[PDB]
RNA sequence: GUUAAGUCUGGUUUCCCUCCAGGGUAUCUUGA
C-alpha cells in the first residue's frame, strides 16, 4: 500500500539491519521516481517522516519544476547517505553460516581453505547488478536473504583461474578447474562480509565529461551518485576440494590476485583487497 | 477478439517501430527491450514501471505524442535518443495494460499527465499486482525477440 | 630416498657441466610421454640469474621459476652454492603429475647469495621466438633423456609446451 | 504393504541450489530452475535419485551391492530397482518481506500456498495406503492448516499485513499457536491463497547474471552473458523414498538411510551450490 | 560406561516389571519433552518371544523390535540369559534422536537361545487397542517416567507415540 | 507423401554448400538438433521469434539468403552461430516457399523492405497452426540429415 | 613445396629400389602412433603392376592403391619420368588423418605406362599370410622408417595394421 | 573602496548465451 511507501525511510533508519535492504531500496525507488507526486496534496506526512523537509527547503521560487528537480537530487544523495550510515554490518549470522557449513563439509571429507580478505579501497562488485539500479543506476551484488552484499563464488573462481592460467599455462589451468569435457576439482563459495570497521555501504560519484564525446563543444559533466562498499570490510569464503593437489596452486595464487582488483573499476584502483588470513583443514 | 501475447507484441512493436524516426532511437529502444524484461523480475513490475516513467522524462511534447500514438499511425516520438527509447517502452507496457483490459486507457492517460492521480495509480497497481505480473513477462520476452531481431546493434 | 637435481629452464643455457649424474639413476621424475613435459616443478619466491643460472631468494611471492627435477647429484665440485632438501613429495609444487613419487626426496636447487650489493629488480621473462626453443631440446632433453629421436616424432608438442608452460622471473641485472 | 518402507524426508538447501531444466525458447532466462506442472519449483525425482545414488556409491563403498539392489544397477541392469523417489515438491520457500507494525523484524519469511500443502497431503495419504506406515502427525498439522483454505494466514508470528517480494501487498490472519512446529525454526510461515502465492513464489528465486571474460581484451566475450535461477538458502522440499520388500531393502533403510544426511544436488557444484540436508520425518518431524 | 537396559514395547503384559533401577538416574536415553518420545532404540535381527518375551535372535535383517532405553541393572539374578555388551554409540540405531548422546555405552538386552525344536515364522505386530496403550503406559512408562502425570497436561502425545512409533516382529509360533 | 524427405535434401544441400566454414556446419548441426524439439514443445511462433532474434537479419545477410534461394554459389556470411541460425531460417522459409504456404514473390519483397518484414512475420503468425503440423516431418528429416552428413564439433 | 615419394605396398620385394634417401628430411608423414599407421594415402582410378609395381592408370573408381606416402625425395633418380604432381595437400585424400597438413606437397608415384598389351582386368589382392607381413617390417619399416623394431615392445601389433589397411588390386601377369 | 548573488550538468554504451551430449543397453484338421 502507499501507506507502506510514505513510511519507508523511517523504517530504514529505525531497523537498520533487520529491514530487507533489497525490498527497502526497491520501494524507496517508487518515492524517488515519483518525487513531485509524493510532495503534493497535503500528504499524510508525519512530523518525523524524512520527506516534509523538502516542503520547508526552497531551492527555487521562480520555477515549480526546477525546485522539484533539485529536491530530487538532494533526496538521492540523502538516500545514499541514509543507506550508508543506517544499514551497517552484523556479522554473527555470517560467522554461524560459515562455521556450520565448514562442519558440514568436514562431514563430507573435503579439504577446506577458509579465506578472510579485507577491503582496502572502496570496492564495487556487481555494478550492473540490481540494487539501487532504480535509484542510482549502479547496483551492488547483494544477497536478499542473507541481506548482505557478497562476492559471487563464480567471480572469485574466474579471477583465480585467469591468474593460474596466466602463470601455469592454460592446460594446467584446465587440469585444475576442468574444461567443457571434464569437471573442475576446486569448489568456491560466495564471500560474505563478516566484520566492518564502521560502515558497510559508502556513497561515491563518477562524473564523465568526455566519455564518447567528439570535442570540447559537447562536454558536460554527468555525475553519478552510487553506492560502494566501505574500506576495511572483511569478507570470508571457503574453498573446498578432495584431491589435495589442487590445494597447492590455490595456496599461492590467492595472496597474489587480491592485491590486484577483485571487482569493478579496478584500473582506477577501486576493488583492492588484502589477504587477512588463510587456513587449510586437510581431511584426507 | 482476444489477441495472444505474441500477436499483441507484433501489433505494439509495429506501432513503436514506425514511430522512432531516428535510428539511434530504435537502437536505444532495442537496448531497453533486452534488459528491462530482466529488471522487472529482479525488482518488480511496480518499481520498474515507475522507473520507466521517470527515465522517459515525460511532461513535454513527449506526452501528447504518446497519447496520440495510441491512435495516430503518424505520431512521432521526439526527444533525446535515450528519452524516446524509454517512452517507447512505456508505450509498450501501457499498450499491454490497456489491451489486456487490466487498466482503463483514460485512467492511465490521466495518471500519467498529472500528480494527484499518480498516487492512486500506484495503489491500483498494487491491487492488480498478481493480475499483471502473471503473464507480462512473456509479452515482454516477445518484444525482446522482436527488437533484437528487427534492429541492429549500436 | 634418492638425490634429485633441479634443472632450471630459462631462455639462457648455463647447464652444460654441473652434475655428476646426467642420465640419472633408473629414471627421472619428469616425463616425456607424447603429451609434453610431465611432473614439471614450480618454485615460487625465487628468481634465476640469466648469467650463472642460480635461484636467488627474492621474497616477493609473485616471482616463480619452473624447471625440471632430474635424478643426479651436482658434480661434487659444488654443494657450497646449492640448496639441499629432503621433501616428502607432498610439499612439492608440481605440474602435470603423471605418476607416483617416492614420498620423500633429496632435492638440489642451484642457489645463490642474495647479492646485497645491488637491489633485486625482477622482470617477467617468457619464452617465444623458436630459435630460442630450437636448442632447448638440443641442450636439456637429449642429454637429460635419451628418448630424443628414437621414438619421438611429436617434437612439436614438447616444443609448444616449452613455448607456453615454462615461464619465470629473472633479475635481468 | 506394497512397500516395505516409506521414508518421507525434507530437503533443506544449506546453500543456494540449482537443478536445471535446460534452456527453452519460452523462458526469458537461459538456465531456469526445474518447475512443477503447476509452476512451482521442484526437483524431478530423476535428479533426486541420481544425486543420492551417485553420492551413496562413494560414501558407502562396501554396501555397494545393497545400493545397487535398492536403487538400480548401473551397467547391465537385470532387475527393477526396489527404491522409489517421488518428485520433491516445494514445501516452503524464503520470500523477502517488508512490513510495518511487527514487533520482531524479519528480513525474509517462509512462504507456501494451499495447493502445495494439498500435494503434500496427497503424498502422505497415498503412501499410508501403499504401506504399513502412516504419519498421523504431519497429516494432522497439514489439515489443521488446510482447514483455513481461501485466506492468507500466518503460523509462527503476528503479521497483519506485509509486502512480499516488494510487489505483493497481502493481508494476513494469524493462526493459533496450538499449531505445532513444522519447519522447527524461528521464522514465520505464511500460507497464501494459491493465485497470489503463485506469483509470490515464482518471483522469489534468485537470478544471477553471469559473464565470460575475453582473455586478451580482458572484456566480456560476445554472446558470453546469461542468467541462472537458484533457489534461496533454507528452502524446504518435501519428498518420499519408497522401497519394496526385500532383505537388502531392510539393510538399506536401517544402515544407509540413517548415516545419510548431506548430499549435493543439482549442478554448479563448483561455485558452492547444491549442498542439501535431508531431514527424515520419521526421525525429526 | 553406565548401565542402560533395554525394555521393549509389546502389546503383551508379562514384561511389566523387569528393571531393578526403575527411576535410574539422570542418564536416560529415551526422553519426553512434549514433542514426544525420543531416542527410541531398534534392534534388527531379533524377534520377540512374547511368552516372557526375550528377544529371540535370528538372522533376518527384516525382523526388528522397537523398545526404549532405560538406566538400570539386570537385577543380579541375570547375565546367564541376557546379552550384555559395550557399544560406542556409533551402533545405536536410534529412532527419533533428540540429543547427541556422548559415547561408550553399556546395554543390557533381553536374550534367548534359538531353541531350534520349532521353526521361526515370525509375523509383524503393532500396537492398538488404547486400553493396551493404557497398560503399557502405566506399567512401563509411568513406572519409569513418573515425569508424566506430574508436569504433563497432554497425555495424548505420548498416547499417540505408541500407536504409530512402536512396532515389532513377534515370533508367532 | 514423403516428398518432404526430398525437399529436405534440396534445402540441406543448399545450406551445406553455403556454410563454407566448417564451424558453421558443426553449429547448424546443433541448431537442427535443438529447434525441432523446441517447435514440438513450445510451438511455432515462439521458436520462430527465437530464431529470427538470433539470426541477426539485415540487408547484407538477408541478401546472402535471397541469393541462396535461386543461386547456387551463395555463401552465408557472419559469425558461426549468427549463420547457423540464418541457415535454419533459410530451411524454414524454403519449405514455406516450396509448399506454397506463402508466395515467394511476397517473401522476397518482404525480406528486403525492412518494413514489410514485420508484415511477413504477421502473415506467418496467421498460419502458425497449419505450419506447425506441415513442417514436422520436414524438420525431422533435416535433423537426421544434419546428424548424419555432419560430424560433431 | 617439400618432396614426397609415395611408395607402393606390394606383396613383392622390390620397393627397396626407388630411392636411397629412405628417411627424407625431418619428418615422416605416415606415422606410428601405437593406434596403427596414420596419415595413409590411397588414390582411386589406378592399379599396381605385379611386376615392379607401378600404378597403371585406369578409369575405375572402385579400384584403388593402398600405400605409404613417405616424406622426401625419390633420390632424384627414380620417378623422374612417372606420374608426379604438386597438390594443395587437401586434395591429397589422406585416410586416418592424425597430423598437420603441410598445406602443399610435391608427390612422386610409381607409375607404369598404361600397359597396352592386354585388356587389363583387375584382381583384388588382400594381404594375409604374415610372412609377407613379417617381411615388409624388416624390408622398409626399419630401412625406410627409423622408429620401429627398436623401442617396439609391440612388434606384431603395429604389424597387424597391414592386414586391415592395405588390400590393393592387381592384374596378375 | 563598497553592495548582492551563484548558475549549469544529475549515467550512458556493448554483451542476453557458446560447446558437447539428441537416446543407450535387454526382451523381438475333426465329423461326415
Amino acid at each position: 500500500a502507499i501507506d507502506f511507501l510514505v513510511n519507508i525511510l523511517e523504517l530504514i533508519k529505525e531497523k537498520q539491519c533487520n529491514i530487507n535492504l533489497f525490498s527497502a531500496i526497491s520501494l524507496t525507488s517508487i518515492v524517488y521516481n515519483n518525487f513531485g507526486e509524493f510532495l503534493s496534496n497535503n500528504q499524510s506526512y508525519s512530523t518525523n517522516n524524512p520527506l516534509l523537509k523538502y516542503h520547508i527547503i526552497i531551492l527555487n521560487d521562480k520555477n515549480k519544476t526546477k525546485d522539484v528537480e533539485e529536491k530530487r537530487n538532494i533526496f538521492k544523495r540523502e538516500v545514499a547517505e541514509l543507506i550508508s550510515r543506517n544499514f551497517k554490518l552484523d556479522g554473527e549470522k555470517v560467522r554461524n553460516y560459515f562455521d556450520s557449513l565448514k562442519e558440514v563439509l568436514k562431514s563430507l571429507k573435503y579439504t577446506i581453505v577458509d579465506v578472510e580478505i579485507t577491503t582496502r579501497t572502496r570496492a564495487l562488485i556487481g555494478v550492473s547488478t540490481s540494487l539501487g539500479k532504480l535509484i542510482f543506476g549502479s547496483g551492488i551484488s547483494f544477497d536478499p536473504y542473507m541481506n548482505l552484499p557478497y562476492i559471487p563464488a563464480s567471480e572469485i573462481k574466474g579471477i583465480v583461474r585467469s591468474y593460474i592460467e596466466g602463470k601455469l599455462g592454460e592446460q594446467e589451468a584446465e587440469e585444475i578447474f576442468g574444461n567443457e569435457e571434464r569437471e573442475g576439482n576446486v569448489n568456491f563459495t560466495d564471500a560474505y562480509p563478516t566484520r566492518s570497521k564502521d560502515f558497510l555501504f559508502v556513497p561515491d560519484v563518477i562524473t564523465p565529461h568526455y566519455n564518447g564525446k567528439k570535442s570540447e563543444a559537447d562536454a558536460e559533466p554527468r555525475p553519478v551518485i552510487h553506492l560502494t562498499i566501505a574500506p576495511k570490510v572483511t569478507f570470508r569464503f571457503l574453498i573446498y576440494y578432495k584431491r589435495e593437489d589442487v590445494g597447492k596452486p590455490i595456496c599461492d595464487s590467492m595472496p597474489i590476485i587480491l592485491i590486484r582488483g577483485l571487482g569493478a573499476r579496478s584500473s582506477v584502483g577501486y576493488s583492492l583487497f588484502e589477504l587477512r588470513k588463510i587456513e587449510v583443514i586437510k581431511a584426507a | 477478439l482476444y489477441e495472444e501475447d505474441y500477436k499483441l507484441a507484433l501489433e505494439a512493436f509495429k506501432k513503436v517501430f514506425n514511430a522512432l524516426t531516428h535510428y539511434g532511437a530504435k537502437q536505444a529502444f532495442r537496448s531497453r527491450a533486452r534488459d528491462l524484461v530482466e529488471e522487472i523480475y529482479n525488482s518488480g513490475f511496480i518499481p520498474t514501471f515507475f522507473y520507466i516513467i521517470s527515465k522517459a522524462e515525460l511532461n513535454s511534447d513527449s506526452l501528447d505524442s504518446l497519447i496520440s500514438l495510441f491512435s495516430s499511425d503518424n505520431a512521432i516520438l521526439r526527444g533525446s535518443d535515450e528519452n524516446v527509447s524509454y517512452s517507447a517502452y512505456l508505450f509498450i507496457i501501457l499498450y499491454y495494460l490497456i489491451k489486456r483490459g487490466i487498466i482503463e486507457q483514460k485512467f492511465l492517460i490521466q495518471a500519467l499527465r498529472c500528480e494527484k492521480t499518480r498516487l492512486d495509480l500506484i495503489d491500483k497497481l498494487y491491487n492488480l499486482a498478481p493480475i499483471i505480473s502473471a503473464k507480462i513477462r512473456t509479452y515482454l520476452l516477445a518484444i525482446k525477440r522482436l527488437s533484437e531481431a528487427l534492429i541492429e546493434a549500436r | 630416498s634418492t638425490q634429485r637435481e633441479y634443472v632450471f629452464i630459462p631462455i639462457t643455457n648455463s647447464i652444460t657441466i654441473d652434475v655428476k649424474i646426467t642420465i640419472g639413476g633408473s629414471d627421472h621424475i619428469t616425463n616425456i610421454d607424447e603429451r609434453g613435459i610431465h611432473n614439471v616443478l614450480v618454485i615460487t619466491g625465487y628468481a634465476v640469474d640469466e648469467k650463472n643460472g642460480r635461484l636467488v631468494p627474492t621474497l616477493d611471492p609473485c616471482d616463480y621459476v619452473k624447471g625440471i627435477l632430474v635424478a643426479g647429484t651436482p658434480q661434487q665440485a659444488q654443494s657450497n652454492d646449492f640448496l639441499t632438501l629432503k621433501l616428502p613429495a607432498n610439499k612439492l609444487y608440481l605440474i602435470r603429475k603423471k605418476g607416483n613419487i617416492s614420498d620423500d626426496l633429496k632435492i638440489y636447487i642451484p642457489y645463490s647469495s642474495p647479492d646485497a650489493r645491488n637491489s633485486m629488480k625482477t622482470k617477467p621473462v617468457s619464452i617465444s621466438d623458436d630459435t630460442i626453443v630450437n636448442n632447448i631440446i638440443k641442450e636439456v632433453f637429449d642429454k637429460i633423456y635419451n628418448i630424443t629421436q628414437k621414438e619421438k616424432v611429436k617434437i612439436e608438442k614438447v616444443k609448444e609446451d616449452i613455448k607456453e608452460l615454462f615461464s619465470y622471473y629473472a633479475l635481468e641485472q | 504393504p506394497y512397500y516395505a518402507f516409506a521414508e518421507p524426508f525434507f530437503i533443506h538447501a544449506i546453500t543456494h541450489l540449482h537443478v536445471g531444466s535446460g534452456s527453452s525458447v519460452e523462458e526469458e532466462i537461459a538456465l531456469p530452475f526445474q518447475r512443477d506442472e503447476l509452476g512451482y519449483p521442484t526437483i524431478y525425482a530423476s535428479s533426486l535419485k541420481g544425486a543420492i545414488k551417485s553420492f551413496l556409491l562413494k560414501e558407502f563403498p562396501d554396501k555397494r551391492d545393497v545400493i545397487y539392489k535398492v536403487l538400480g544397477e548401473d551397467e547391465n541392469p537385470e532387475e527393477a530397482s526396489l527404491g522409489t523417489f517421488l518428485d520433491a515438491i516445494l514445501f516452503a520457500i524464503p520470500s523477502r518481506i517488508i512490513e510495518i507494525d511487527s514487533a520482531k523484524p524479519y528480513v525474509w519469511v517462509y512462504v507456501t500456498t494451499y495447493e502445495l500443502l494439498k500435494k503434500v497431503k496427497l503424498y502422505l495419504d497415498s503412501i499410508s495406503q501403499l504401506s504399513n506406515a502412516s504419519f498421523s502427525n504431519l497429516k494432522n498439522k497439514i489439515d489443521t492448516i488446510l482447514a483455513k483454505e481461501g485466506k492468507n494466514i500466518t503460523l509462527d508470528s503476528d503479521l497483519k499485513s506485509a509486502i512480499l517480494n516488494e510487489d505483493f501487498y497481502v493481508e494476513l490472519e494469524a493462526l493459533n499457536n496450538k499449531i505445532p512446529s513444522i519447519i522447527n525454526a524461528g521464522v514465520p510461515l505464511l500460507v497464501l491463497e494459491d493465485s497470489i502465492g503463485r506469483e509470490v513464489i515464482n518471483r522469489s528465486l534468485i537470478r544471477v547474471r553471469r559473464i565470460r571474460i575475453d582473455r586478451d581484451k580482458k572484456v566480456v566475450e560476445t554472446g558470453g552473458l546469461w542468467s541462472e535461477e537458484y533457489v534461496p538458502m533454507k528452502t524446504i522440499f518435501f519428498s518420499v523414498l519408497l522401497g519394496k520388500e526385500s532383505k537388502e531393502s531392510a539393510i538399506f533403510a536401517s544402515c544407509i538411510l540413517r548415516n545419510l544426511r548431506y548430499v549435493i544436488l543439482g549442478g554448479k557444484e563448483t561455485i558452492g551450490k547444491g549442498i542439501v540436508e535431508l531431514r527424515w520425518v520419521k526421525d525429526v518431524i
